[PDB]
């Protein structure tokens, strides 16, 4: 049961710069290793096969190398479109076995968020459940603490992120940070504040509503 | 051109059966040897069932054998993966594979192992006891906390829906520039919650409107909710 | 003999009809001058050429203006070599005796509608090399297989084992009446007197696991090339019994006519994979 690891994980770089993927086996797999890109909720586009063969109609920037245990994937000259998802395939022996994926992301300057916070709807709380949204917009890099304070009471374990992928053009992300509380809980409370801690803020942003 | 086309995916409960399809056209069906891998959400591959072109012979991996069953029809440019004894570990994207590139060889098996060029567009396949449940889905208002230098940030929240997926779009295709549909967050009650957003210029909040198209094809659900302040 | 019509596809004097590790049984006039030429009927799984004393591929271009290429059809326009099975296939499209031939037999095919140098009263055809690494099928402008006296010789390599050597005489039932995979358990034997018994005559060399057993066979086996002369008709050492349990290959040059149910051999030929086993 062959285990290929592919590292890194993760790969930041800029349009125009090379990278390698290295996938590694823990025995000898010959040269039957092929590499593939997947592009979010898209099916895999084939690469390499043969560990060192491009398929027709893949671009000369593309290239890759290795033998028995030691493999690499190359991409001389970055282009927009190549920012995507690889893994690498071994199909030497049953069972076929793959690498876990390395998301190679865009590198820009630092954007700073732009926050905003949405209240419940009335239609939600007339179900007896309210939910309160705050959205971080458009920022650089995807790392980002959003503490939610209620009455100036932080909140813990009752919130809930969620970040888009990388802009197909700002190359930024975004995030929701939702907090869900009853009816009841949130009629004792009248502030409901969102903090952002971000780089591309010199000080924590606060966006914050009274209820009413 | 080649193309792989899928059906099948759904909903099932666990111990229960589907039969998922892949059909392809653009080419000799009976010309290759075919895979089924499956993408378990958020992390990697994982192959499941390899064919041979005559169907003669079969593969298939640890954790399915016993249970899955791969079969092809040539004469119908078909291939299918017969499911039994669904368990919640099986909860995944199935792909079917045209294999173009052959490896290495397997004795005393005699099938040889290869590497896909072409892929279909995935079905998922989720097993799991809970029932569909249609959203709910509730404004998220463009307030004076959500404009911001002659723009306004509003959008819509699509809560309590299981299974994924759901596709919200906005004005019916309308505005396509700046739409952040967030992933989907499993809570605690074992539904599915989204929220989607757009940003809009202020001066028109009261003069047009803005309709969140939400679909969950699994409920047959199809809502347009109106965001306004 | 129970066994007449099963072994018939290993009758390689006759269902083959040519030289194996060196195929060239016919003979054909381009423009004057006659040259030898491959007319095997049946593919050659796992051969290929070794470049003696080079790292250029035997798959490779020739030199287009030698050492510096392979054997290979050079580049044209529109590109003939190499094509996918599915560009050819789609090329052929509207041919009608190509929709029931199979990836090997259409490559032979594809190979031989070649011109060769602009003579097209010729029945001089190319040999070819289909690789299932990526279906595609290789047409062969340099048709010599040996020459060791750039230098050059016919062999089965781990890196020659997708590739199968097709003559322009390839079946399109190759399938049926040609050896392909070794048989488990079994051994070659001659009929006589009512019961399969074993080869008189036969050549013992240590062979590790079945892969040298068949390099062995096919390094023994029918050879035309120089020394109608030097055409063996695939007559040869052609055939060999693996004992997988003593390493043992048993080679001879006589057409066996049964098998022995033997449950520590495996039986092999010159034609066949020199790895796949039923």
């Amino acid at each position: 049961d062959i285990q290929m690891t592919q590292s890194p994980s993760t790969l930041s770089a800029s349009v125009g710069d090379r990278v390698t993927i290295t996938c590694r086996a823990s025995q000898t797999i010959n040269n039957w290793l092929a590499w593939y890109q997947q592009k979010p909720g898209r099916a895999p586009k084939v690469l390499i096969y043969a560990a060192s063969d491009l398929d027709s109609g893949v671009p000369s920037r593309f290239s890759a190398s290795g033998s028995g245990t030691h493999f690499s994937l190359t991409i001389s000259s970055l282009q927009p479109d190549d920012f995507a998802t690889y893994f690498c395939q071994q199909y030497n022996e049953f069972p076929v076995t793959f690498g876990q994926g390395t998301k190679l992301e865009l590198k820009r300057t630092v954007a700073a968020p732009s926050v905003f916070i949405f209240p419940p709807s009335d239609e939600q709380l007339k179900s007896g459940t309210a939910s309160v949204v705050c959205l971080l917009n458009n920022f650089y890099p995807r790392e980002a603490k959003v503490q939610w304070k209620v009455d100036n009471a932080l909140q813990s374990g009752n919130s809930q992120e969620s970040v888009t992928e990388q802009d197909s053009k700002d190359s930024t992300y975004s995030l929701s940070s939702t907090l869900t509380l009853s009816k009841a809980d949130y009629e004792k409370h009248k502030v409901y504040a969102c903090e952002v801690t971000h780089q591309g803020l010199s000080s924590p942003v606060t966006k914050s509503f009274n209820r009413g | 051109q080649v193309q792989l086309v899928q059906s099948g995916g759904g909903l099932v409960k666990p111990g229960g059966s589907l039969i998922i399809s892949c059909e392809g056209s653009g080419y000799r069906f009976s010309d290759y040897h075919m895979s089924w891998i499956r993408q378990v959400p958020g992390k990697g591959m994982e192959w499941v069932a390899d064919i041979t072109t005559k169907g003669d012979q079969t593969a298939y991996a640890d954790s399915v054998r016993g249970r899955f069953t791969v079969s092809r029809d040539n004469a119908k440019n078909s291939m299918f993966l017969q499911m039994n004894g669904l368990k919640v570990e099986d909860t995944a994207v199935y792909f079917c594979g045209r294999d173009r590139f052959r490896g290495g060889y397997n004795y005393p098996s005699d099938i040889y192992s290869h590497a896909p060029d072409h892929w279909g567009q995935g079905q998922l396949v989720t097993v799991s006891s809970a029932s569909t449940k249609g959203p709910s889905v509730f404004p998220l208002a463009p307030s004076s906390k959500s404009t911001s230098g002659g723009t306004a940030a509003l959008g819509c929240l699509v809560k309590d829906y299981f299974p994924e997926p759901v596709t919200v779009s906005w004005n019916s295709g309308a505005l396509t520039s700046g739409v952040h549909t967030f992933p989907a967050v499993l809570q605690s009650s074992g539904l599915y919650s989204l929220s989607s957003v757009v940003t809009v210029p202020s001066s028109s909040l009261g003069t047009q409107t803005y309709i969140c198209n939400v679909n969950h094809k699994p409920s047959n659900t199809k809502v347009d909710k109106k965001v306004e302040p | 003999n129970p066994w007449t019509e099963y072994m018939a596809k290993y009758d390689i004097e006759e269902v083959h009809g040519s030289g194996i590790r060196v195929d060239l049984g016919e003979d054909a006039e381009v423009a004057g001058t006659q040259y030898r030429l491959p007319s095997g009927k049946c593919p050659v799984f796992g051969k290929g050429i070794i470049i003696e004393n080079s790292n250029t591929a035997f798959l490779t271009p020739v030199a287009t203006g030698l050492k510096d290429g392979g054997f290979a059809f050079p580049p044209t326009e529109p590109l003939m070599s190499p094509m996918t099975l599915d560009e050819m296939r789609h090329f052929y499209k509207d041919n009608k005796y190509v929709k029931n031939l199979d990836e090997l037999t259409l490559c032979s095919r594809h190979a031989g509608n070649m011109i060769p140098d602009n003579d097209k009263n010729s029945n001089y055809k190319y040999p070819a090399v289909y690789d299932d690494k990526d279906k595609k099928c290789h047409i062969l402008y340099i048709a010599a297989q040996e020459n060791n006296g750039f230098c050059f010789r016919p062999a089965k390599d781990i890196s020659f084992q997708n590739y199968a050597y097709l003559s322009k005489n390839v079946v399109d039932n190759w399938e049926k009446v040609c050896p392909r995979k070794n048989l488990q358990n079994a051994k070659f034997g001659l009929w006589v007197d009512g019961n399969c018994e074993d080869i008189p005559h036969v050549n013992e060399f240590p062979a590790i696991d079945l892969f040298e057993c068949n390099k062995l066979v096919f390094e023994l086996s029918a050879s035309d090339q120089p020394k109608d002369r030097y055409k063996s008709h695939g007559k040869g050492y052609n055939w060999g019994n693996y004992n997988t349990e003593t390493q043992k290959c048993e080679i001879f040059n006589v057409k066996p006519t049964c098998l022995i149910n033997n449950a520590a051999y495996i039986a092999t030929t010159a034609l066949s994979h020199p790895i796949e086993v039923e």
